[PDB]
RNA sequence: AAUGGGUCAGCGACUUAUAUUCAGUGGCAAGCUUAACCGUAUAGGGUAGGCGUAGCGAAAGCGAGUCUUAAUAGGGCGUU
RNA sequence: ACCAAACCGAUGCAAACUCCGAAUACCCAGAAGUGCCGAGCAUGGGAGACACACGGCGGGUGCUAACGUCCGUCGUGAAAAGGGAAACAACCCAGACCGCCAGCUAAGGUCCCAAAGUUGUGGUUAAGUGGUAAACGAUGUGGGAAGGCUUAGACAGCUA
RNA sequence: GGGGCUCAAACCACACACCGAAGCUGCGGGUGUCACGUAAGUGACGCGGUAGAGGAGCGUUCUGUAAGCCUGUGAAGGUG
RNA sequence: UCCUAAAGAGUAACGGAGGAGUACGAAGGUGCGCUCAGACCGGUCGGAAAUCGGUCGCAGAGUAUAAAGGCAAAAGCGCGCUUGACUGCGAGACAGACACGUCGAGCAGGUACGAAAGUAGGUCUUAGUGAUCCGGUGGUUCUGUAUGGAAGGGCCAUCGCUCAACGGAUAAAAGGUACUCCGGGGAUAACAGGCUGAUACCGCCCAAGAGUUCAUAUCGACGGCGGUGUUUGGCACCUCGAUGUCGGCUCAUCACAUCCUGGGGCUGAAGCCGGUCCCAAGGGUAUGGCUGUUCGCCAUUUAAAGUGGUACGCGAGCUGG
RNA sequence: GCUUGACGAUCAUAGAGCGUUGGAACCACCUGAUCCCUUCCCGAACUCAGAAGUGAAACGACGCAUCGCCGAUGGUAGUGUGGGGUCUCCCCAUGUGAGAGUAGGUCAUCGUCAAGC
């Protein structure tokens, strides 16, 4: 019966999008659950963070069955 | 091979994205005319800004 | 049709001291500079001190190296 | 005779619905040219600002009221004069270094006040419409497609 | 906006002219920056502006230069 | 946590919706085991539905908790071991004014597990929180005011109480002022002006209807569309280095949406009177009893006692209830 | 060379639904629990001594296109920029451009490896 009381909106995303050039530790996407899958050298954090573990660039693939939509990077 | 743009109206009240590709395209003031080489990549300045300038060819 | 001034002439508001930082400009230079004070005194003496030449650590300490942990194994700070 | 959730088809609509899904914007890489001689970045010295306004657009709120108010994104005024909008921060054009009794234009204009066409061709409009306005109402007039009755003699007008 | 306008001085099209800004061009004017110039020297792009930053100056009174120089053949001051 | 929020982040409102101030020694790791809900149906105690036995199933279930987003390589239960809800760290990022915050291996201390590749630095994810200063506690190799010690201090680990005005003024915090004072403001209210017109007021459009028949002589439900700025608002644009109220008095001036007088149309207008609608602003348009009144209610008039604007006209004209 | 295995490329043009089959190899059962153990009670789970039996069920490829699923072209809605209007909305220039709908494919297309014919 009294509204107000938004949160503080935490900065989620696609970060360092699909041709970028990456390093072997960069947070790849920030993500509320994983809407992105991970591929080949990515690493699927605790609170579902997509980080980098090779270096190489980022591909954004969809693959498989379930329309998994894939972050994987190629050592390119 | 060449082309030359005259600049016909101001730059004041304009986008910055516009002003900027008549700038970058060697443009300074209104009746300026310039000789552009007529790459693809030259002509879309033209184009992005097609009605400030005049285009004799 | 918001403030102030009737007008003239005088007056009337970023200063000074002491610490400090940065810039410019100089003297000396791995050193530089003195404070009180002394002085037939803006000279000259007086180098107590201050800063510089080495850092790291809370510290003992060790030093071109500590901390940590049973671990000289893994990073931060410094270094011609 | 009352009715009856669900199911089949037809049919709508959501900011907190989505089987879908752009333009743009944003991120990245590579390229020519331009940059006023730089634009970008980094460290230092000095700030000022931290009450903005209105206009276009995209929305919340309000009454899709307010020169209301709260955001986004532009442009302007703030801090920008000159020409136009009669006069008119914020709209349109344009950004004033100084001089000229030189010439071309922009927005806007060209009968007189008032600088320039009483300009040409073709139409429309009789209300001073232009030069303020809604539901709705009328043989006002211009144009255009079509239809039914149409000299075996229709619609309003004569002697069974 | 007013006078006033009715085959228009209104509206709709199209054509051609013209006027109109501190815009643009012509012509004459500093250095603002920058590149060149063994530094005479021209070029090129700029030059609205509040808060504000930067850079350069003028004038007043005093001290040194000054026991100089000017001034009663006329100073400062005042008015042209 | 969703919306607003404009398909990258972000993004306001006393805008619209909900939540949190925790749970968990298993609800974690791992080993191992294992996959929903729905309708369909079988009546001697439940008969919509249980026990669940098996047929079409077509995530619609479940997740400790709000909502969003996620899932089967399960991201729910059973059970063993009984601990990785590890210690030292940490390349590199994300967020970011700062303080904070978020994500993340390999060697060892060393590990559960699996017989092993390997997974494990808590939980499907994002809330479940609190700086510093003072104290408390357990370590310590550090310091230990002549020296040896202790005291006190430092470092490392952890607790408190209470900062929910939740970046926390202090260990410790309620009012009155019509007796008031000062400094400011039209960054901001009251009067008046201005913008707007919900609201009020006045017209108009369709006409169910009543009007004894007959929508339109009068009246009109349901809805519609406008005008006027006429007041209740709304706004905070002018005015706070002052624009001094309501009413009466005195004087007005304009409007026409006309109260009287003048000219007309229609009538459910016989006449006398009226009803209603046009046209018309020339001149007229009370006096008193009550009340501070405007109004109002009353008494008696009049041809008629109109409605509005003018800073709700008028206080450098008056009064001052 | 085909039958069929064995993990995988690709993910409802590959999916579900309606006939014929294969016995030798493979595959499910089957005979039973003695020796491992599986049981919130069980050998249908699953562990297996197995190979007495069996090819329908079980699954497997192999049939058949109603349905799902893809889906043009053209238009339309939206929209970046620039300019208009009678401006709570649309139009013009220009660039772009869906969603839904509109004949119909299909019982998919691939790759390595092996026992057998």
């Amino acid at each position: 019966t009294r509204n107000g009381r938004d949160s503080e909106s935490k900065r989620l995303g696609v970060k360092l999008f699909g041709g970028q050039a990456v390093k072997a530790g960069n947070i790849l996407v920030r993500l509320r659950g994983t809407k992105f899958h991970a591929g080949y050298g990515v690493g699927l954090g605790k609170d579902h963070t997509l980080f980098a573990k090779v270096d190489g660039v980022v591909k954004f693939e969809t693959k498989g069955a379930f329309g998994r939509k894939y972050v994987s990077i190629v050592a390119a | 091979a060449t082309v030359k743009v005259t600049l016909v109206k101001s730059l004041n009240g304009r986008l910055a994205n516009h002003k900027a590709c008549v700038k970058g395209l060697g443009l300074r003031r209104i009746n300026h005319t310039v000789e552009v080489q007529d790459t693809p990549e030259n002509r879309g300045m033209i184009n992005k800004a097609y009605y400030l300038l005049r285009v004799e060819g």
